[PDB]
């Protein structure tokens, strides 16, 4: 029965470390790379992060006896340790469907990862993995669109979308904003977007930029004949703004709109792809801050989960990364969380980081966007990664093509459209990529002078070995 | 394991035992240098051991500059050997343990 | 935003900003602040006390509502929900608001002192 | 591939009769009677059920072969002949969790009950059972409140609960209404109702009803000491009406109000649920019009279909029958869907009707309300077959008592009393109720009365067979 309340402190893992525990399919489960301080002992260790994630507190307390505990506690239900790693092991933790409140990413994060990384027992905490069960799942709007509802609306098929970040990060005015985006999207570029800290400030106030950047896209798609979008930034202070300026967006009749879901929050983020699915405009997602989170694999949670949190609080793309361009990337890593935001069931794969077997129950995917340091030469290999369903980003890559903006525009635009062709033709991007550059380059002199500028270290060395 | 909690709590024995070995040190001294004086301090500290930091102040208020000299060596003996005490004690203990590991498991 | 993801460095971590007083006068900061909050709760000269209400989620609105009730009544200022409790099949929010409200009441009606709970 | 167009009727059976399928936890399943025309092969009749209810018409389109109809077809999985039965058939069906609408009871029963039943090749049919998948359940509300809550908001513990419908049906002013409704509480009655055609009509305007109904739930629980309720009935022509008097009733502080979920519709219903639980106001539901659809064997939906459904769209109090009352309830059945409407958890059982095992992730219980043509000689075997989670409501059962509504009304307050005091210490209402009900009548002279006008045929016959 209510087994009588002894008051006092006991261990966590007569409680939470249930090694027999096999999970339920409506179970989330939770992977937990962690370190005990000397002394801690790892199922203790791991039984007090199941217990501080879901029910539990230091010392017993009599109000337990009110509910049913086994019902509600967080299970511990494996740990192992880390290969070839002193003093790591991996935590599974399984939480009951009931701790959630539907709907809510915000929500899960708090349990998950509100307390429990800064106890004193442990050394470091790391969440690699999320397995979100599918009851959980349905409790979600998701993408507002996805993938192939974007490429309906946009009548964009048979290879990746291209974009551009303006440079300047900052600095420039409004109309001079609109200039540079008028240039890029004649030359070839499917998009333009706001740098993520483009929102709303002295030199270029956000209702300025966004009519003179409706102006660029309406001429530069009236003289392309090809559907222009531009990533209007909302990312505001608070939930009113951010609402104010989506709405001006729709107003202009803007295809697409951009959001930073970590600086601005979860909660704004799933009113912001709410509105975007009630009122048809796209969401692009900027990761920024991400790598404060998800860098160090000691520390912090692994970015993978972030992707699938955004996938279920809504976004249509969110940044994957490049592997080859100026930010970090694992390959093995990347590859594994691009099938978890594009596909509908992914199998565990620790070889890729895939701790768990997810399904999505038919939510949309999310259109993975390839951006930074990257430019031609990277081509083939981003083609070769990311296949077709991306987006491919150049914004130094495209502004800074010798010669100036327009023929920076147009080398980035020959190249797109040469790789589009040549996929459609059968070629291999990945294995054909740098030829399909250089014949390009060949008959199109811009194209050749940023294929020069960013070809780059090359290694080449030496033969003696004479007989 | 409250590790700052334990490292805060080993800290101020460490100080207390220090404080014993100075106040031992200062009685020796006083044992060549001044008997009567060592009577004195070897009949008030006896059993006022406990905290080396209540007792500093228990003997500032009677004889403030005795309390002073075991100031000084306390820090003196702290300054000389405290730097090799995390060597012994890791080693020490792996090597005593090692021992009871060896003959029982 | 991005430059802790830069490959060029191994780790970076942000240890303090200046914020200038020109950038400070544009925010509102607090609603109220101590010196307002203790005016409107009537509690000078100690620290106010608190307590979060365990189990941390399992609890239904009502014995939510009686343990809170028990707390404030033996003289704690506040009592608090979890981080983690938000709205649940074993308890929606609205049924939590109510039945704190009235564990409020008569808590604060029985020692004549300001109660709340966050 | 998609494996070229012919034109052209084809038999369902062919694509809709999969009788080596597996359903999938997500699958939602459904048992179907039926009797085939002559001629019409069973296999080739329940192939038809699952084609037109799923993905399927009389033709074959070209229009299949643009999507994966395998991932998204009925599937007629199984068939058995009712025994004893001639040419009587169950057909189990699986759909795709993907068919249906997130949240819509309307969108279901459309695809599952929409078009199948007038099929010239099927004489009969009728919807036994559906297993609503926990993945469906989930995006749901369900009840405002539920069973635990509802006692803890009206302090009603350790026994049913009892009402009472006013009568006449129509007729009574507003003023009178309210004076019914008064004396009947202030006898110890926990709540009175509206009649379920109580709307608002020319002898009573409803606001009139609410507002002089009000002043009778206040006088009679100042007297009483006891929490009072009165299921004012909401029912109206329009959601914008329907909302008006939700508003109102809310406004003048009233716990409770009802709503005739079947003549009002499943799409009015859900919002008014979604209401309730906003607003904290009680949902009693009435069943009007259910007889119509399920109380021949042979065709329509049963009732423990139509239950599922409302514990889905929302309401605390549903009315499940009496068995010994004046309309019709099956006991085994009953017992079986007042398991699918209060319990988490139900295994398969066709003793009780249950074809499918039933799951509700914890979504709240609906208290059912045993009411129509009982009186106080029915109490043990209702408190037997209902338990203590359940309303009890005595209509002419109260305003019948032979001297007039006051003692009507103490009669039975005090058959109430006794049998919650009884239960609680421990005397078996199933065994004893009669007996509990004969103690309380030797010093209450008013329920003595209405035990002898109710008590009802006796038989008694005879002994001749002597030596």
């Amino acid at each position: 029965s209510a087994a009588g309340y002894k008051a006092g402190v006991k261990d966590y893992k007569l409680t939470y470390y249930t090694p027999d525990y096999t999970p339920k399919d409506t179970d989330l489960l939770a992977a937990f790379r962690f370190s005990p301080q000397p002394g801690v002992p790892a199922d203790e260790a791991g039984a007090a992060i199941a217990a501080e994630s879901s029910t539990g507190t230091w010392t017993t307390v009599w109000t337990d006896l009110l509910t049913d505990m086994d019902r509600y506690k967080g299970k511990c239900y494996h740990i192992e340790p880390v290969q070839g790693e002193e003093n790591s092991y991996f935590a599974f933790i399984a939480y009951p469907l009931d701790l959630f409140e539907e709907g809510s990413v915000t929500n899960i994060l708090t349990s998950i990862v509100g307390n429990v990384f800064g106890f004193k027992a442990i050394r470091s905490l790391r969440l690699e993995d999320i397995r979100f069960p599918v009851a959980l799942v349905k409790t979600f709007q998701g993408p507002p669109h996805g993938i192939q509802v974007e490429r309906d609306l946009l009548n964009k098929y048979g290879r990746p979308m291209l974009g551009c970040t303006i440079k300047p990060k900052l600095g420039l005015s409004a109309k001079n904003y609109g200039r540079a985006v008028y240039e890029c999207l004649r030359g070839g570029l499917d998009f333009t977007k706001d740098d993520e800290n483009i929102n709303s400030q002295p030199f270029q106030r956000w209702r300025d930029r966004f009519l003179f950047v409706a102006d660029a896209i309406h001429k530069s798609q009236a003289e392309t004949g090809e559907i222009k979008g531009h990533y209007l930034n909302v990312t505001a202070p608070t939930c009113e703004e951010m609402m104010k300026r989506a709405e001006f967006a729709k107003e202009l009749g803007m295809p697409i709109i951009m959001h930073d879901f970590l600086t601005a929050g979860f909660t704004a983020n799933t009113t912001l792809a709410k509105w975007c699915r009630d009122n048809g405009v796209l969401l692009h997602i900027h990761r920024a801050m991400h790598a404060v989170i998800d860098r160090q694999r000691n520390h912090g949670i692994h970015f993978r989960v972030l992707a699938k949190c955004l996938r279920l609080s809504g976004g249509d793309h969110l940044h994957s990364g490049t592997v080859v361009g100026k930010l970090e990337g694992d390959k093995a890593s990347t590859l594994g969380f691009v099938d978890l935001m594009r596909e509908d069931h992914i199998e565990a794969d620790r070889s890729r980081g895939v701790f768990f077997t997810q399904d999505w129950a038919s939510m949309p995917g999310v259109l993975p966007v390839a951006s930074g340091g990257i430019h031609v030469w990277h081509m083939p290999a981003l083609v070769e990664i990311f296949g077709d369903d991306s987006v491919l980003q150049f914004g130094g890559g495209t502004l800074g093509h010798p010669w100036g903006n327009a023929p920076g525009a147009t080398a980035n635009r020959v190249a797109l459209e040469a790789c589009v062709q040549a996929r459609n033709e059968g070629r291999d991007l990945y294995r054909e990529g740098g030829d399909i550059l250089r014949e390009a380059g060949k008959w199109s002199p811009e194209l050749a002078a940023a294929l020069d500028l960013w070809k780059e270290i090359k290694f080449e060395f030496e033969t003696m070995d004479k007989l | 394991m409250n590790l700052k909690q334990i490292a805060k709590d080993t800290a101020k024995t460490l100080q207390s035992y220090l404080t014993y070995q100075a106040l031992r040190t200062v009685l020796a001294q006083l044992g060549e240098t001044n008997p009567p004086l060592a009577l004195w301090l070897h009949n008030f500290s006896a059993g006022k051991v406990q905290d080396g930091e209540k007792y500093i102040e228990e003997l500032f208020l009677e004889k403030p500059d005795l309390a002073l000299r075991i100031m000084t060596v306390r820090e003196h003996i702290a300054e000389e050997i405290a730097e090799f005490l995390p060597e012994m004690v890791v080693t020490g203990i792996q090597q005593a343990n090692m021992e009871k590991r060896r003959q029982h498991l």
